[PDB]
RNA sequence: CCCUGAAAAUGGAUGGCGCUCAAGCGUGUUACCUAUACUCUACCGUCAGGGUUGAUAUGAUGCCCUGACGAGUAGGCAGGC
RNA sequence: AAUAUGUAAGAAGUCCUUGUUACUUAAUUGAACGUGGACAUUUGAAUGAAGAGCUUUUAGUGGGCCAUUUUUGGUAAGCAG
RNA sequence: AAUACUGCCAGCUGGGACUGAGGACUGCGACGUAAGUCAAGGAUGCUGGCAUAAUGGUUAUAUGCCGCCCGUCUUGAAACACGGACCAAGGAGUCUAACGUCUAUGCGAGUGUUUGGGUGUAAAACCCAUACGCGUAAUGAAAGUGAACGUAGGUUGGGGCCUCGCAAGAGGUGCACAAUCGACCGAUCCUGAUGUCUUCGGAUGGAUUUGAGUAAGAGCAUAGCUGUUGGGACCCGAAAGAU
């Protein structure tokens, strides 16, 4: 008999070699498994967790992003990489002239990129370009702005939105959630 | 169909065995086992019998001839873990042995169709014999009773506890 | 890239040149234990010569081996096994001696048997049941070269080094014990002398501190 | 794939350790230590045999 | 659907996922939105704060026409603007040309001021609009002249 | 304790004598040689069992 | 240590037979018996770390290497008939 | 007293110099957070780390019992706690 | 002196059992300058008999040891607790409306053809306008007002990238994300300017206050496991009540 410390057969709780049945996907994943092999990469690591991942945690980037990332000092002329989708901030009236990578592009993103002269590449050009990450730069929209998680964590005085459907007076404005008429929270 | 294929199939040629590193030497015997000592012969038809020990052959196996005129055993080859050997011990030398091995124990195995449904001897094996055991028992007769012992054949008895026998 | 013979024989060569040190390392050691003990019994000799007592030193480290079972073991008993690394019945650790180290194993006393090692015994052990820590896996020792890979920073480039190291303790002995993985000793062959075990080994038992007949044990175990 | 083990298998054994050999050379493992019959203290013995 | 669904991995296994102490009965602890002022009252004070009570003065005949006033900012308003157009008024900013836009049409009601315009002049046609958004507009150069 | 090894690591600037700062706990002891001069051992033995009431 | 104290109902239990310088009581030395425990090896499966796109004919969820681990009601998941 | 129990064993730290302020001081005095510089392999006791941390969602359960040691009620209980 | 006892031998040798995994070469080594050989990263060599119900498998029996009747509620069941004489077939977490979490797919600040229209090999598939739902702005009881001072801020930490270096490291940029201090919008409580139909307006600056907010949008639709609620609601079961 062993006196176990740890857990036994537990596995580590990531995502390897993701659910769907993607072909294209597939095949991207051959190619960065093969260059997380044997490019001893970062890189290359980090991209393969980001193909790897889910949707939720795949969230659409922004142009105004790329700009951003671009408007960085001395990382404009770089390439930017983007593990998701690249969505049209039309909340901009400018943009620069480098290429941009990335599995996805919407139709207005792919006007805005073009109209300014970049090219919209997919990142099997982009790993025959550049096998190692040469002058790359990738990013990440954000993951906490959904409505699942600003209903994520609720209960008394956290200030944590409850999971309503309908909203107006006489719906949860009320005992619990003022003093007049009960207590706060 | 009835049974579609699979997607894959094995390898049809066998692939080479590794280089096995099990070297041949050759037998060390016991210390109790010197030429032309007595033995006694426990397992096949002779099982039971008190015969000379004459050469161990190359194919770690023992040479013997009874001899053939005292007791009925001829030359043959035996196993050393099948014989017990005895502080009893005669001299040999002055023969000549180094005719006999292997390639002179040939069996001339049988055409395997050839079926034994109901039912000989080489004139050259029977006159080793004959060469042999005169000169044998001209080294014999010397020596008193050798002859009746070789003569007899041994068993066991009510008393025989063989850890506590001496043979 | 033909890549057959000079490569080949320059690592021939290394190698030798590595047997030769790793040799006469060895017989500093060999020089250092003889030395050391033999002027321990002389020095022995002359304060009994003198009329004095030779009061000797006592031993930096010690032998644990786990006795007792997984099953019915407080929580403190449970969590100090789990720190020295004896998770099942019959296996062993080097120890290094402290306060520290000594009051766990009076906490620990009634589930190990701990005492004094030799020379011989750790030789044996480090032979016969000796393995390493390579990636979180145990491997066997079974090669110098496997062991300076592990142990190049501390060193070391040989068992011996290793055993040395282990048998006067230095200033990497931590890294050296973590580095072996714990030892899983099989029953003693000669049983364990006594009807019944679960009784401190002065009175008529197994457990605790069995200061010099542990090399006994060990190899009755080995 | 196999554990060879030392104690037996003076290969292994000499593939872990060339001591091994020079060890056996010189006959180490029963060496002899230069007798010299010091005494002990008439103080320390009769403190031993004090009844 | 069926044969993804657990009731296959139950056959066999004596209580369906309910179990053997505590049984699937039918309604142990009321039925509906029960008991929330007695048994489920740590439920309703937890994870719906506010759901007991009334609050506020009541509207007898509400229309959601009347509190019809949709709402846009002036990014997208920029963006309201039709592209193949825009690019001229963008490079030709000047005044006595300036685009006229017609927020009512374009379905809004409101115009709210969330930053950063250029600084074109550019006329606005709506029926409601924030302080900082008209002072945005004229700091552009532009106007707002209200409708209905 | 800090400022004092603060204190070590200065005196350890100037001169580079590998400090060992950090503690270590009660080690086990060295060897010596205890004499006996004046200092003969007095044989000990139990004492019979006495009421004492 | 043994004896008296010591009396309950179907016939009746150091488990039974039986045991008397014991097969009882106290203590000590050894040898011996045996668990799904311990050690070594093989095999099944899982978990983890790794290797392998190069061409032909193979599936790169493939092929291979290493290490540890395997109790289970209510229950959860996963792969299959 | 024993046993149990809190905390510290440094990098988010120590020292030197001076920046901010509507706070504080009789006071460039002090407080809090910083600029710049110095202090490494023993970066501040031992041992171990099977990865460390973080969220979401949901089952079952909410009749419990036994032993050592402490202990309440009861003469006591395979009693109740 | 020697023996006993304790320990050491990388001293020699004998006897016995179990196992032989793996499958071209690679590595560690040993004997010798070499030739090669070896017990060095897992057994080969030589021989006999059978060549078949001989070995083995199945099945019945015999023998040694073990083995209480299943299912259930139970702290505890083989129970002197319940159901079950036996066999066949039927027979119990389903579907629906709205939804939460997670995952897949398309599009993306948008998304949803399928109320309806046109058409058609016809309840299929294809195409389409207008709206409309959800989302893109919240807050307040409401009147109502309505989200950049700053490179959409400052600090700390952060994967990845860039520069120096062979490497250790050193510096720069630092997405997501985490803690914090700020600023903006709504609500509350204060100050109360240019001014004024002198009773209106609310500029500016604030506050241990408050919000299901802004702070370079992320959501919509379909499907699936799971879970919730209402429905016969996993199947069977009242004493009753009403027409």
């Amino acid at each position: 008999g062993i006196d176990h410390t740890s857990k036994q057969h537990k596995r580590s709780g990531h995502r390897t070699a993701p659910k769907s049945d993607n072909v294209y996907l597939k095949l991207l994943v051959k190619l960065y498994t093969f260059l997380a092999r044997r490019t001893d990469a970062p890189f290359n690591k980090v991209v393969l967790k980001a193909l790897f991942l889910s949707k939720i945690n795949r969230p659409p980037v922004s142009v105004s992003r790329i700009a951003r990332a671009l408007k960085q000092e001395g990382a404009a002329n770089k390439t930017v990489v983007v593990v998701g989708t690249v969505t049209d901030d039309a909340r901009i009236f400018e943009f620069p002239k480098t290429t941009v990578a990335a599995l996805r592009f919407t139709a207005g993103a792919r006007a805005k990129i073009v109209k300014a002269g970049g090219e919209c590449i997919t990142l099997d050009q982009l790993a025959v370009r550049a096998p190692k990450g040469q002058n790359t730069l990738i990013l990440r929209g954000p993951r906490n702005s959904r409505e699942a998680v600003r209903h994520f964590g609720m209960g008394p005085h956290k200030g944590k939105a409850p999971r309503i459907l309908s909203t107006g007076r006489k719906f949860e404005r009320a005992r619990g959630r003022r003093r007049s008429k009960g207590f706060k929270v | 169909t009835a049974q579609q294929a699979p997607k894959w199939y094995p390898s049809e040629d066998v692939a080479a065995p590794k280089k096995t590193r099990k070297a041949v030497r050759p037998q060390k015997l016991r210390a109790s086992l010197v030429p032309g000592t007595v033995l006694i012969l426990l397992a096949g038809r002779f099982r039971g019998k008190r015969v000379v020990y004459l050469k161990h052959l190359e194919d770690n196996t023992l040479l013997v001839t009874g001899p053939f005129k005292v007791n009925g055993v001829p030359l043959r080859r035996v196993n050393a873990r099948y014989v017990i050997a005895t502080s009893t011990k005669v001299s040999v030398e002055g023969v000549n042995v180094e005719k006999f091995n292997v390639e002179y124990f040939a069996k001339e195995k049988l055409t395997k169709k050839e079926k034994k449904e109901a039912k000989e001897i080489k004139t050259e094996r029977v006159e080793d014999q004959k060469v042999v055991d005169k000169a044998l028992l001209a080294e014999i007769k010397k020596t008193p009773l050798l002859k009746q012992y070789l003569s007899a054949s041994f068993s066991l008895k009510n008393g025989d506890k063989p850890h506590l026998l001496k043979f | 890239a033909e890549q057959v013979a000079a490569e080949r024989a320059a690592r021939k060569a290394a190698n030798k040149e590595k047997r030769a040190i790793i040799l006469e390392r060895n017989a500093a050691y060999q020089k250092e234990y003889e030395t050391a003990e033999r002027n321990i019994i002389q020095a022995k000799r002359d304060a009994k010569a003198a009329g004095s007592y030779y009061v000797e030193a006592q031993h930096k480290l010690v032998f644990v081996v786990r006795i007792k079972g997984i099953n019915k073991i407080p929580p403190k008993p449970r969590k100090v096994l789990q720190l020295l690394r004896l998770t099942r019945i019959n296996s062993g650790t080097f120890v290094k001696v402290t306060k520290a180290t000594l009051e766990l194993l009076k906490l620990i006393e009634p589930y190990v048997a701990y005492g004094y090692p030799s020379y011989s015994t750790i030789r044996q052990l480090v032979y016969k049941r000796g393995f390493g820590k390579i990636n979180k896996q145990r491997v066997p020792l079974s090669d110098n070269a496997i062991i300076e890979a592990n142990l190049g920073k501390y060193g070391i480039l040989s068992i011996d080094d290793l055993i040395h190291e282990i048998i006067t303790v230095g200033p990497h002995f931590k890294q050296a014990n973590n580095f072996l993985w714990p030892f899983k000793l099989s029953n003693p062959s000669g049983g364990w002398g006594v009807p019944r075990k679960f009784k401190h080994f002065i009175q008529g038992g197994s457990f605790g501190n069995r200061e010099e007949f542990i090399n006994k044990l060990v190899k009755s175990m080995n | 794939v196999l554990k060879k083990n030392p104690l037996k298998n003076k290969q292994v054994l000499l593939r872990l350790n060339p001591y091994a050999k020079v060890f056996a050379a010189e006959k180490l493992g029963s060496k002899k230590a230069e007798k010299t019959g010091t005494k002990p203290a008439a103080v320390f013995t009769e403190t031993l045999k004090h009844d | 659907p069926s044969r993804f669904t657990k009731t296959r991995k139950h056959r066999g296994h004596v209580s369906a996922g309910k179990g053997r102490i505590g049984k699937h009965r039918k309604h142990p602890g009321g039925r509906g939105m029960a008991g929330g002022q007695h048994h489920h009252r740590i439920n309703m004070d937890k994870y719906h704060p506010g759901y007991f009570g009334k609050v506020g003065m009541r509207y007898f005949h509400k229309q959601q026409a009347h509190f019809w006033k949709p709402v846009l900012n002036l990014d997208k308003l920029w963006t309201l603007i039709p592209e193949d157009k825009r690019d001229q008024y963008l490079k030709s900013a000047s005044k006595e040309t300036a685009p006229v836009i017609d927020t009512l049409a374009a379905g809004y009601g409101k115009i709210l001021g969330k930053g950063r315009i250029p600084n074109v002049p550019v006329i606005v046609k709506a029926r409601f609009v924030s302080k900082l958004a008209e002072e945005k507009i004229r700091a552009a150069g532009g106007v707002v002249e209200l409708i209905a | 304790r800090v400022k004092a090894n603060a204190a070590k690591r200065a005196e350890a600037k100037a001169q580079g004598v590998a400090v060992q700062l950090k503690r270590q706990p009660a080690q086990p002891r060295e060897s010596r040689i205890v004499s006996t001069e004046g200092n003969v051992p007095q044989t000990l033995a139990p004492v019979p069992y006495e009421t004492f009431i």
